[PDB]
RNA sequence: GAUUAUUGGAGGUAGAGCACUGUUUGGACGAGGGGCCGGUUACCGAAUUCAGACAAACUCCGAAUGCCAAUUAAUUUAACU
RNA sequence: UGGGGCGGUCGCCUCCUAAAAGGUAACGGAGGCGCUCAAAGGUUCCCUCAGAAUGGUUGGAAAUCAUUCAUAGAGUGUAAA
RNA sequence: UCUGGUGACUAUAGCAAGGAGGUCACACCUGUUCCCAUGCCGAACACAGAAGUUAAGCUCCUUAGCGUCGAUGGUAGUCGAACUUACGUUCCGCUAGAGUAGAACGUUGCCAGGC
């Protein structure tokens, strides 16, 4: 006998083990990171507070497309580092939450990376 | 004396002066030690660093602070308004 | 019985003569038992010869048990040699009591043999002892 | 599909006389003697045995 | 297992070094590492 | 099953607790269901009379004060070695 | 899939009857087998070894791999080391055509008389089944095989027991 | 500097306790190797339980008192190089 | 050196004695050392215990494999902590 | 006023049990061609679809049943003092462990939707 599972606790175990030597400063606020099956959600966050910064999403209206399940990451890292643009325009912490540098995570990171902010 | 037989238990160590150095409350110079130790009986946590024995050294100058970590377990802050 | 057989140390401390009974102080298996008034050691002989007598006296009559069992031994050099020069072998092993504390107890049998009997036992014993029932109220 | 160590099976049309039971696999890739569609266009090679035919139940 | 004595070579002196087995690592270990005289990690061979 | 009992007041040492404990008395303390920690004492010998009466449970009547509540036992610290007790625990039912 | 919609309609007609599974989100489905043969003791028996390896290479889609001793234990030849294992994860397509095939040679060479069995579990839903090997390597009669062995058999199933696992078997299965 | 009300903290003694390690009971449970024909039954061993006890080199717990330091406050008269 | 002597030992590491800071003797009690690992090192990324039953081609019970609990007991290069 | 992570509060925060919730998100899944993917599986990871989902997971509601903490009082123990000669006695304070009443099945900050 045996059970299938969610993988999302072994991610924020995972993501546990990562946060701690890798907070939000309020200077290089964490970027925290979810995507759940359709579309990815994106926060820059101060933890010296614990308080946000922005908001993002897919599913945020203002990038929203039917593309690749990927691009429409992509276009949500240039929306947010415009919105960015606006303040925290520099080069910050980021958080691969208990996920890794592929995949919607790689594009949307270079997305972000190369739309001006240079962590 | 006559035939006096011979032992073995007889053997030991000396002992490292070990345990805290300081306490809380009392202000503190950068490389300076608050902690001797084995293992991590007490985590450092803030302007804090762990050398090779588990020594802990505040970063900085300041004033130290025991305080629990978890729900059962134990750290060190130190904080430098002084 | 249910027992690891074994040992950790051989050669151990000779423990609290002071103190109190930290339990064992009510009678649980018989219904008539004995407890103490002193606070000695036992060499695990009297209890030999005490429950000898006792049965022997009961002429294989009701049942018993013993409360007891020397977990710890003691030593001793040979004789008056002079000192320090070690630490001696094992003589014997004991288990020391306080006054409360129960040792034996007995059923299926009578309050006055039972007493009689106990009575036999603590002549070979060391320590003086008082004759109790099975608490209640 | 313990790809790394994954050599090759293959649905093969094990049609048998004994009601052509050709629902099976393996690396059984053997010449297609009957090249059949309803089937797989692959082995017919299993060609008698008694799973479909002399059971010790139902013989 | 012996004291081990790499041989830089143009860093002039008789430095580094290290443990080896000869068991494990018999042949003549060569790797990255800082010699001063130029400012850089370079490589260096066992001699 | 009508027992009556006196009330304690603060720092009862060692040596009036000795002392009372000696006496023909005892302490006890009651809480539960209709009852706060009130701690009293009362007759050793009484009690034990009710107890010979009633058995281990028992919905006594108790007179503190004016009142009769109806009580049975928490518990009881009782000294096995001379047979006396020195603390009984009391639970009220009402 | 063949055995698939089979399974599909004997649910719904008796464990839809008897188990009445609310949703059927819900419904018992087998989850896959675990096909590792034993011991092959390779202290020197390394071709031994082979052989059995390139028997499961054909009998299933992966070959089994060599589970180096974690132990010393007496009795036996085993250290740090000593490859003394095989193992095999059937999950999809393959332990589908697979099942239909070896349940479709079994009782043939089996010689069994149920016409596969009636029990060897260990209370679970996990078969624990020990062989000979001869219904297997229908595809290479035992003429070239060179060592009879049996692996572990453990069904591995959303259902919750071996009860259930013999209600199961019920579809091409003889328990 | 010292002493004391006040604080704040470190720590695992004493005591208590089985929660590990154990050491020990008793009784049960069932089974095992085995009384036999592979088994019965007993037997022990082990597990499991009930209940019980012991511990310098056992601890889930845990004092008093002492130790360290505070803007520590008051009274003294030290203290250091 | 509980006269000398014979015996035995003579330098480090770990526990207990050692009395809840540290410290602390005994010809007092228990154990280790006179190295090893270029991978058992560094970094990055995955994983997560034996054991017990659970039981089964093996089955000496248990090798291997199988499911649940397992408190890290597993394991953690070398003694105990 | 549901979600998301973000949260700081020790689990009286829980365990287990019982019931509702529904592809706003959640996840069931469709498969592997696509990056990627696994000393040994599209298992997982990653890829591409959302086809059907509350059944699971998940939230809420109930049980404190398991656990947790946990009184009061009291005991030992212990400072100190004074006694005497005691495996001590007494007085003064500190007052534990265990037990026991009892409890709680959460507070909570951020954001943008959702409201």
């Amino acid at each position: 006998m045996i059970s299938k599972i969610d993988k999302n606790k072994v991610r924020l175990k995972r993501h546990a083990r990562v946060r701690t030597n890798l907070s939000g400063t309020a200077e290089k606020p964490r970027l925290n990171v979810y995507r759940s099956n359709k579309h990815i959600y994106a926060q820059i966050i101060d933890d010296n507070k614990g308080v946000t910064l922005a908001q993002a999403s897919s599913k945020d209206s203002d990038i929203a497309t039917t593309a690749t399940k990927v691009e429409l990451a992509t276009k949500v890292g240039e929306a947010i580092a415009k919105k960015a643009a606006d303040k925290g325009i520099k080069e910050i912490v980021f958080d691969r939450g208990g996920y890794l540098y592929h995949g919607r995570v790689k594009a949307l990171a270079e997305a972000a990376r190369e739309s001006g902010l240079e962590f | 004396k006559k035939g006096v037989s011979s032992t073995k238990n007889g053997r030991d160590s000396e002992s490292k002066r070990l345990g805290a150095k300081r306490a809380d409350g009392q202000f503190v110079t950068g490389g300076s030690i608050l902690y001797r130790q084995r293992g991590t009986k007490i985590y450092p946590g803030e302007n804090v660093g762990r050398g090779g024995d588990d020594t802990l050294f505040a970063k900085i100058d300041g004033v130290v602070k025991f305080e629990r970590k978890g729900r059962d377990k134990k750290q060190v802050s130190v904080y430098a308004v002084a | 019985m249910l027992l690891p057989k074994r040992v950790k140390y051989r050669r151990q401390h000779r423990p609290k003569t002071t103190g109190r009974s930290k339990g064992g102080n009510y009678v649980t298996f018989g219904e008539f038992g004995l407890q103490a008034t002193t606070t000695s050691w036992i060499t695990s002989r009297q209890i030999e010869s005490a429950r000898i007598a006792m049965t022997r006296y009961m002429k294989r009559g009701g049942k018993v048990w013993i409360k007891i069992f020397p977990h710890t031994p003691y030593t001793k050099k040979p004789l008056e040699v002079r000192m320090g020069a070690g630490k001696g072998a094992v003589e014997g092993w004991i288990a020391v009591v306080k006054p409360g504390r129960i040792l034996f107890e007995v059923a299926g049998v009578s309050e006055e043999v039972a007493r009689e009997a106990l009575r036999l036992a603590s002549h070979k014993l060391p320590v003086k002892t008082k004759f109790v029932k099975r608490e209640e109220l | 599909m313990k790809q790394g160590i994954h050599p090759e099976y293959h649905q093969v049309i094990f049609l048998d006389t004994t009601t052509n039971f050709k629902f099976l696999s393996g690396s059984t890739k053997t010449s297609s003697e009957m090249m059949e569609w309803e089937d797989g266009k692959e082995y017919p090679v299993i060609r008698l045995d008694i799973s479909s035919d002399s059971h010790p139940f139902y013989t | 297992r012996v004291n081990v004595t790499l041989a830089c070579t143009e860093c002039g002196d008789r430095n580094y070094i290290t443990t080896k087995n000869k068991r494990n690592n018999p042949e003549r270990i060569e790797m990255k590492k800082y010699c001063p005289r130029l400012n850089k990690y370079t490589l260096h061979r066992e001699t | 099953a009508s027992l009556k009992s006196i009330i304690r007041q603060g720092k009862q040492t060692r040596s009036d607790l000795k002392q009372l404990r000696k006496s023909g008395k005892v302490p006890a303390v009651v809480y539960g269901y209709g009852t706060k920690n009130v701690s009293v004492k009362v007759d050793e010998v009484e009690f034990i009379k009710v107890i010979r009466e009633v058995g281990r449970n028992g919905v006594i009547e108790l007179g503190v004060g004016s009142k009769t509540i109806k009580v049975m036992v928490a518990d009881y610290q009782f000294d096995p070695l001379k047979n006396q007790i020195t603390h009984i625990d009391f639970l009220a039912i009402n | 899939n063949r055995l698939k919609e089979k399974f599909n309609t004997e649910v719904t007609e008796n464990l839809m009857k008897k188990f009445n599974y609310s949703s059927v989100m819900e419904v018992p489905k087998i989850d896959k087998i675990v096909v590792n043969m034993g011991v092959g003791d390779a202290v020197q028996n390394s071709k031994v070894l082979d052989n059995a390896v390139e028997e499961l290479e054909l009998i299933t889609g992966q070959k089994p791999l060599v589970t180096k001793a974690k132990k010393s234990i007496a009795t036996f030849r085993l250290r740090e080391g000593m490859p003394i294992g095989a193992k095999v994860t059937l999950r999809g397509e393959r332990m589908y055509e697979f099942l239909d095939k070896l349940i479709s040679v079994s009782l043939p060479r089996v010689r069994d008389f149920q016409g596969v069995s009636k029990k060897a579990f260990d209370g679970r839903g996990n078969y624990t089944l020990g062989v000979k090997e001869q219904l297997i390597f229908p595809e290479i009669d035992y003429d070239k095989v060179s060592k009879v062995r049996g692996m572990d058999i453990v069904i591995v199933t959303t259902a919750n027991t071996d009860e259930e696992a013999r209600e199961l078997l019920a579809n091409f299965g003889m328990p």
